[PDB]
């Protein structure tokens, strides 16, 4: 949407 | 001792902003593997919009998402902190 919190956990 | 350990000037009555929802987003990048899996569950288990859909990514809707389902993960955060105590 604008800033996103679509998070995307980088564990890998 | 409290005023010593800290204030937190928080605001419990915020309107929904990308700030506010993102701040979570903080918190969930900051907690490990096996909580990430434990707690996307759990904040997913509310909405049905919940990450976008597909569940073999993890990807936080939150911008879009519900601050009541937002909330969800703020408890969550909470509760890790002072639970992080394992045994």
């Amino acid at each position: 949407r604008s800033v996103k919190v679509k998070i995307k956990l980088g564990r890998k | 001792a409290s005023a010593s350990y800290d204030s937190e000037e928080e605001e419990e009555g915020l309107p929904m902003s990308y700030d506010e929802k993102r701040q979570l987003s903080l918190d969930i990048n900051r907690l490990p593997g096996e909580k990430l899996g434990r707690v996307v569950h759990i904040i997913q288990s509310r909405e049905p919009s919940l990450r976008d859909s597909n569940p073999d990514e993890i990807e936080i809707d939150f911008e879009t998402l519900k601050p009541t389902t937002l909330r969800e993960l703020e408890r969550y955060v909470k509760s890790c902190l002072q639970k992080k105590q394992r045994k």
